[PDB]
Order: C-alpha cells, then structure tokens, then sequence
C-alpha cells in the first residue's frame, strides 16, 4: 500500500503541472494585448502572479526527488556490538 | 420612517457582532492562539461587514435622501455632545487618509480634461473588460465473520 | 453659530430663531421668505382650527406663540452614509492593524 | 490518509478556488474604496492560503518519507578463555 | 476488578504488516500462546446466567503433533493453519487427578467493563476425581468447549494485545472459526472498582489507538446481547 | 508423613496461653502470625454429603479449596502460587478473587453461605522435624475452642511423631478431644491436602 498512496502523490504532483504551467499562457497574453498607457496593470499582478507563481514550480521540483527517492531509498541490536567486542576480545588472545 | 430601516439596523447589529469576538480575542493576548483558526475566524467576520456593506448599497437612495438626523430626540442635555461628535460622524483622519486617496488619485487629473479625457478613461476601463474574456477562455484549458457481538453470542455460544 | 450674539444679544425663546439662521449663515431664498416678513416688518414699519390643521405641523409645531405670523406666510407658502464613513474608517484601523499583522 | 485527499483535493480545488477569486480581482463610493483592498487582503490572504496549501503541501509530501554463536560452543568456549585466561 | 474492552480485524495478507507494525508502534512484537477455554453450564438438569468456564496451555508437541509441527518455529503457525483446522480432534473431552486449571467471573457513554474476579487452580482426586466429574460433580455439566492461540505485543502502562486465532472441538468434529483473517485483543485487568478518574484515562490512552488504529482497521465494541454470559 | 491436625469444642482462650510453660523446653524460633476463616455453603437447590464446605488459611499468603462426598481441588487467589506462565498464556485474570466474594455476593441466589466461624492472629514455634502452630476460635455461641498444627520433614518418623504429640498431651491433664489421621484418595499425594482431612473431618463436618 505504499504505492497508492505515491499514486495519489504523483496524481496529486501532475495536478500541480496544470498548475505552475497555467502561471505561463496567464503571464503571455498580457504582452500581446500590450502597449498600452495602462498596460502596466497586468505588471503589477502578471509581474506578481508569475513571481508569486513561479516559486510554485520550485515545489515542483521537490516531488520527483521523492518518486526519485522510490529510486534513490531499546532500540538497538547493539547486542552485536557485543559481537563488536566479543571479536576484540578474541582478537587480543589471536 | 424606515420601517424596514431597522431590519437593517438588525443587519448592521449582526455584522457589528464581527467585532464582539473580534476585540475581545485582542485582549486575549499576549498568549499565542491558533493563526489559522483565528486568522480565518477574523477574516470570515470582517468580510460580512463589506456584505452588509453591499446590502446598505441597495439602500443608498436613504442614505442619499439619507434619510438622516430627523432622528434625535432625547434632549441628552449636554453630556451627548459626546453622543455629537458620536451622532456626528463624519470623518476622521481616515479623512487624512482619504487625501492620501486624493494624491494616490495624483494624475490625472481634472482640471485636467473635460469628457472625452473621461471618455478615454471609460474606454480604458471596457478594453480592461476583453482581456478577461480572452483570459477565462484560456483558462478551462487544463482545468466477513459475523459481528463479533454475535461472535460474543457466540461466546454465549450462539450461532 | 455664533457667541458674540448670546453675549449682548440676550437670546430668549422666539427671537433666539434669528440668532440661527443668521448664526449658521445657512439660509437662502425659502427661509428668506421668513425675509420677506422681516423685510415687511422693517419696510411695512416706515372652528377655524378645523380651517387650520398643518397637521405635520399640527401634530408638532403644538403650541408655538407666533410662528403664526409665518404661519400665515405659512398659509401662503406653496447622511445616515456619513455615519457609516467613519465606521468605514473602522474598517482601516482594523485594515492596517491587520496590515501591520501581517508583517 | 483518504482525507488528504477530500481536503487537499479540496485544497486542490483550492488551487481551484484561489485562481478562481484572485485573477477574478474585480475591475458605491465608501464600499468600492473598500472592496479595493478587500482583495488586496482576500485575494492574497487566500493566496498565501494555497500558498499555505503550497507550504503544507511541499513539505507534507515529505510526510510521505515515513548470528555467528556457534551456539553455546563459540559462546562458553570463549566464555572461558575470556575470564580463565583472565585470571590464573 | 473491573476491566474493560474492544476488538477488530482484516485480512491475512495485510497482517503481515500490522505484526510488524504492532512491532513498530508497541515497541514489541507479537508473541505466541496457547489458550484453549472450554464450557460447562451448570448440570443443566438441576433446576432449583454464567456457564461453567475452564482453560490451559500445554505442549508444544502436543497442539501440532506432526513431525514435531513441520520443524520447530515461532510465527511459523500464522500462515500454516484455516481450514486444516484440527491439530487435535480434542480427543473428545479429556480433563483421577486434574490438572492446573482456572476460571472467573464477569459481569455487566463510551466504553463497557465488566467486573471481573478471578481465581485459579492445582489438582483433583477421588470418587469423582476427574476434571469432567469434578466438574459436573461440582454441579455443572458441560456445555460446550473453545480453544486458541495468540500473539502479543507488551506496552506502556501494562498493555497488551494478543492477534488471535481460534478452533471449536466437539461431537461432530472441531473446526477453526478463525476463518476469513485474522483477530486482536487487548485488556485492563483494574483494581476491583478501581478509580473511575483511571477509568477517564483508561479510555483516553485507548483513544489515541482507536483513531489511531482506525483506518487500518475501525475502532469499535461489540453488542451487549452478545456480551452477557447468558445461555 | 508430613502433615496432621486437631480442634476442641471444649476450651477457653485462657487455657490457650498455657502449655507454653511446659512445651517451652521444645520451642526454639517464634515464626511468623498466621490467620483463618471457615464456612459452610449451603446450596438452595431442591433435594436430590449434601452438606458443602468452606475454609481459609493465611500463612505467607492464601489459597481455597473445597470438599463434599470424596470429591475435591484445590485454588488460589495468589499470582506467585500460580505460575506466571499461567498469565503468560495471558489466561491469567490479574484480578484475582475472593472465592467468598465469588461465591457469596455472585452465588447469592442458591448456595450463599449458611456458617461462619474463626480465629486470628496465630503464631509458630519450631519442633524439631515438625513445627507447631497455635491459634483460637470464636463462635457465635461465644468462646469455641482451640485449635493447633504440626508437619514432620521426614516421613518414617510420623510414627514417633503422632506417639510424642499424645505424649506432651497426657501431661495435659485435662478432657478429650479428638483428631482424624485419613487420607482421602488412597493417593495422599500432599502433605498440605492430608491434614485438611484430619480438619474437616476432625472437626466432624
Ligand atoms: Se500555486
Ligand atoms: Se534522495
Ligand atoms: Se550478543
Ligand atoms: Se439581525
Ligand atoms: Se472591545
Ligand atoms: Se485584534
Ligand atoms: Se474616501
Ligand atoms: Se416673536
Ligand atoms: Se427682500
Ligand atoms: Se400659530
Ligand atoms: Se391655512
Ligand atoms: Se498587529
Ligand atoms: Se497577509
Ligand atoms: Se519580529
Ligand atoms: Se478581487
Ligand atoms: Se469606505
Ligand atoms: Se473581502
Ligand atoms: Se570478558
Ligand atoms: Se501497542
Ligand atoms: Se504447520
Ligand atoms: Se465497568
Ligand atoms: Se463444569
Ligand atoms: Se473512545
Ligand atoms: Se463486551
């Protein structure tokens, strides 16, 4: 069960591709419909929705190291570090 | 006057009850509560007034007419001069604030033109209006053993 | 208004009226048909209470000693948003305390 | 966890919702002073909300991390030699 | 001594996780003991309620008698036994000298716990010396019998929980009923009428696991009808 | 020959303390104090030894166990007496009880308890290879009696063991009471069973 959970994970990861990259055809058509004396309003909100948004693919960036980490990956036992000396002991008569 | 002015009033009673809460978590400080819970719980209550708010514009033919101070009565004798400066209004520095409104309104302006400057200031809000309708079109784009009580019978050996 | 009045003035009741709309400075032309007596006055100077009921002035003006003289003149006659612009100021102190809570 | 799906699929449809009422930024005389910043703040409160839910959901998703004995023989043999060859 | 309880389950499969995952969240892993609880009613034909009750546990070689079980193991009888059931036919009833044997007593808004007072026992001999005679001697004839096993998870504040297992032996031949997965319990075995502010923070570290456990598998007790000793 | 037991339905507590005296060139170590309880449950069925009985005894903790018409077993309310692999099956209450508080307050109905009688505060003293406790009784017709214990280590020597009791007990000048010597199953495997025969028995019960 450890893959529908990092089913929905990257089911929820490309949602988020239909995400930051609706945050560039938003930032396009306010070049095109430019030049104007006004214009600058889509810069101040484009300008801020595109460097707001933009940040928004740095999260983007995050997910695939975790499905690259699926790639990439009292209390103790320490009982075998009586192993751990048990073969110092020996190897000082040895 | 108004007879369906006080159910306005009842209105303007519900929205002031936004800061009832609202002030008296202030006092609840210095102690540190819950950002979101609250944050939301005072956004959420701030956000009716502009509501109530919009539902006094309906009415804004008596506030115009305004309908205003026909109203005091009481003969308070002096002491509500400080009802005065209370029924008085008006406005304060907001007022100050409301010049920081007059020179954020900077230029502009009139004297500045006499219509058709205006009617490119209209012009230049409508074509404002387009870009919206090129922008919501671009954006639909990607958007079984039996319950262990009988088992418990069954412990009472019921099958 | 105005207190050099009050002070040799010695106001009253009835010619304490004048002493407002000469005080506020607001009056024009329709309170300047009060002129016109006035003006008559000082120019002119060189039942039947079922033929009366006002009665929006009947039911207050009451018991008025002369406005009758006006009344006469009154026979031949013819904001609760500024209250809410400072509770919108209410608004900006709750709008830049929670502009300054934000940082 | 199929409820961080319902509120984060909700916060999905917040993402939803946050570039619904932001974008949406609006092109009376006391109200329409005040429905000016009332976006300013609501618009971008709710955009630090799905930034928020940009937050919760960056490093939320990181949430998503979560013998040689011989029997007694190399036992009581050494077990010997260790204390016996200790002192004697 | 009033003790209260509750209990759930889910598949064979995903107990492969939960073993090791009561492992990982009790700090102890599961661990196996035998419990065979049989039923006597009082000699039903007295006449002048609470079945007779009775249990053990007992050799290794004696449950699984097969090649000493198929070599010897600890968690190796989880994916071995559902419908080969029987390990032994109970040799009919069994029990002239018994055997340490044991019982007690319990009786009947969040949670339930019933008052529990026990006791227990050494050997018997005699006239009616046996365990079925003594029994029915004693008064109380059997009913029916019931038997177990189970693994068990130590943690704080005295707490365990034992994934069971269990088998039906009688007249017509004994079969598991521990069928369609498996089972787990846990218990509090207080103070007679110990304090109730106990029995406010006996449920509440029960809480953490129940919404804790729940969505692995729900936590949620079981009928009353279903709960009384009543035949 | 480990165990024996005797009781007396004539006595007083003041002729208690006295044997000492006499029985002081015996006794080397004072043990510890032990305590008791007896009753009998009568069962309210209809008809059909119908007589059920009951006792207790504390010496360094406790344990029951009950006898009618040749048929018994033994029981506890101790965890140490039962194995903790008794518990280890998890078979084990943890909440041990009162077999007086199980069988009177829950066995109300038919078999509720029909005698009580007992004493207190009991004490040891040590002859040699069998040692010798003392305590009294009380009934609800006032004083009762006296009763006291012996067990022997090695058991060829229960023959001088039952022939020294009588022995210090001519020397008591004083009125019969008697005892019982029997085993129950021809088996008398416990030294602490076979003496609770020569009690029940001896207490002609
Ligand atoms: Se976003
Ligand atoms: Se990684
Ligand atoms: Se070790
Ligand atoms: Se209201
Ligand atoms: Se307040
Ligand atoms: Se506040
Ligand atoms: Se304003
Ligand atoms: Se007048
Ligand atoms: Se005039
Ligand atoms: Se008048
Ligand atoms: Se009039
Ligand atoms: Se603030
Ligand atoms: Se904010
Ligand atoms: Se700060
Ligand atoms: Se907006
Ligand atoms: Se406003
Ligand atoms: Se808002
Ligand atoms: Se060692
Ligand atoms: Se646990
Ligand atoms: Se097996
Ligand atoms: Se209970
Ligand atoms: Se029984
Ligand atoms: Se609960
Ligand atoms: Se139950």
């Amino acid at each position: 069960y450890i893959q529908e959970r990092l089913k929905s994970l990257n089911d929820i990861e490309t949602q988020l591709c239909s995400m930051l990259q609706e945050a560039s055809q938003v930032t396009f058509i306010f070049g095109e419909l430019k030049r104007g004396n006004e214009s600058v309003k889509p810069q101040f909100e484009n300008h801020v929705k595109q460097f707001y948004e933009r940040l928004d693919k740095s999260t983007t960036q995050l997910r695939k190291e975790i499905q690259l980490l699926d790639e990439n990956v009292q209390d103790t036992e320490k009982m075998e570090e009586q192993l751990d000396l048990l073969s110092a002991i020996l190897d000082p008569s040895k | 006057p108004g007879q369906a002015l006080d159910a306005v009033r009842m209105r303007l009673a519900q929205l002031t009850h936004s800061l009832r809460r609202i002030r008296d978590e202030m006092s609840k400080a210095e102690l540190p509560q819950w950002y979101t819970l609250q944050s939301q719980l005072n956004v959420t209550l701030s956000q009716l007034v502009s509501v109530t708010s919009t539902l006094q514009h309906f009415q804004e033919t008596l506030d115009s007419t305004v309908v205003y101070p026909l109203p005091k009565f009481p003969t308070t004798s002096h002491e509500s001069l400080v009802t005065t400066l209370l029924r008085k209004k008006n406005i304060p520095e907001v007022d100050e604030w409301m010049k920081y409104v007059r020179e954020t309104s900077g230029v502009t302006t009139a004297l500045l033109k006499d219509e058709e400057i205006e009617k490119l200031l209209q012009q230049d809000r409508e074509i404002t209006n387009w870009a919206r309708t090129t922008f919501r079109n671009e954006y639909g784009k990607h958007d079984p053993f039996n319950v262990d009580d009988v088992l418990k019978f069954t412990f009472t050996g019921e099958k | 208004p105005e207190w050099i009045q009050v002070f040799g003035l010695r106001t009253e009741n009835v010619l304490d009226y004048f002493a407002e709309s000469p005080f506020f400075d607001k009056t024009s032309n329709n309170q300047v048909i009060k002129m016109q007596r006035q003006f008559s006055q000082l120019n002119d100077p060189n039942e039947e209470e079922f033929a009366y009921v006002d009665p929006a002035r009947r039911q207050i003006l009451f018991k008025y000693p002369m406005y009758m003289q006006l009344e006469e003149e009154l026979m031949k006659l013819d904001i609760f948003k500024i209250v809410q612009s400072r509770l919108m100021s209410t608004s900006y102190h709750l709008n830049s305390t929670l502009e300054s809570l934000y940082d | 966890q199929a409820l961080y799906e319902k509120l984060e699929q909700t916060r999905t449809i917040l993402s939803v919702k946050l570039a619904e009422l932001i974008n949406m930024t609006t092109i009376s005389e006391l109200a329409v002073a005040t429905t000016s910043v009332m976006m300013v703040n609501n618009q971008t409160m709710q955009l630090i909300k799905n930034v928020q839910d940009l937050l919760i959901l960056t490093r939320s998703i990181k949430e998503k991390w979560l013998f040689d004995e011989k029997q007694i023989e190399e036992l009581l043999d050494n077990c010997i030699e260790t204390f016996v060859a200790e002192k004697t | 001594v009033q003790q209260l309880s509750l209990f759930g389950s889910i598949g064979d499969d995903g107990y492969d996780l939960l073993i090791s995952t009561l492992t990982t969240i009790s700090g102890n892993p599961p661990l196996l003991y035998n419990s065979l609880c049989t039923v006597w009613k009082p000699n039903p034909s007295y006449d002048v309620p609470n079945r007779i009750k009775l249990s053990k546990e007992v050799p290794f070689s004696y449950l699984i008698d097969e090649t000493m079980m198929d070599k010897p193991l600890n968690f190796r009888i989880l994916k071995s036994f559902t419908n080969d059931k029987i390990p032994l036919n109970y040799a009919m009833t069994r029990n002239e000298s018994c055997s340490p044997w044991s019982l007690q007593i319990s009786d009947i808004r969040s949670v339930s716990m019933q008052t529990i007072a026990e006791t227990i026992i050494l050997s018997s001999a005699g006239k009616n010396s046996s365990v079925s005679s003594l029994m029915n001697g004693l008064g109380y004839v059997f009913e029916f019998q019931y038997l177990t096993i189970g693994v068990k998870f130590f943690m704080k504040h005295g707490l365990i929980l034992e994934l069971q297992k269990i088998w039906q032996i009688e007249e017509a031949g004994n079969s598991q009923i521990t069928s369609g997965g498996f089972l787990l319990k846990a218990y509090i075995n207080v103070s007679r009428g110990t304090d109730i502010d106990r029995i406010n923070y006996t449920e509440t570290a029960l809480m953490n696991l129940k919404k804790e456990l729940q969505g692995y598998i729900e936590l949620s007790v079981p009928d009353r009808q279903s709960m009384d000793s009543r035949v | 020959g480990k165990s024996a037991v005797i009781f007396v339905e004539r006595a007083t507590p003041a002729t208690l303390t006295e044997l000492k005296d006499a029985l002081s060139n015996s006794i080397l170590s004072v043990r510890d104090p032990w305590s008791i309880d007896f009753r009998t449950y009568r069962c309210s069925i209809k008809n059909l030894s119908k007589l059920m009985y009951s006792i207790t005894f504390h010496h360094h903790g406790r344990q029951t166990v009950l006898i009618k018409d040749n048929s018994a077993m033994v029981t506890t309310a101790a965890a140490a007496d039962i194995p903790p692999a008794l518990v280890f099956n998890g078979s084990s209450t943890g909440v041990p009880e009162s077999i007086d508080t199980i069988l009177s307050s829950k066995l109300s109905n038919i078999w509720m308890q029909r005698q009580l009688i007992k004493g207190d505060a009991g004490e040891t003293l040590i002859l040699d290879g069998l040692t010798v406790r003392l305590v009294n009784l009380f009934s609800s017709t006032g004083f009762k009696g006296l009763l006291i214990e012996l067990q022997a280590d090695e058991a060829g020597e229960f023959e001088t063991k039952i022939a020294g009791i009588e022995g210090h007990l001519a020397e008591i000048r004083a009125k019969e009471y008697k005892t019982s010597s029997d085993s129950l199953g021809p088996d008398t495997s416990n030294e602490i069973c076979d003496l609770a025969y020569q009690y029940v028995r001896a207490l002609e019960l």
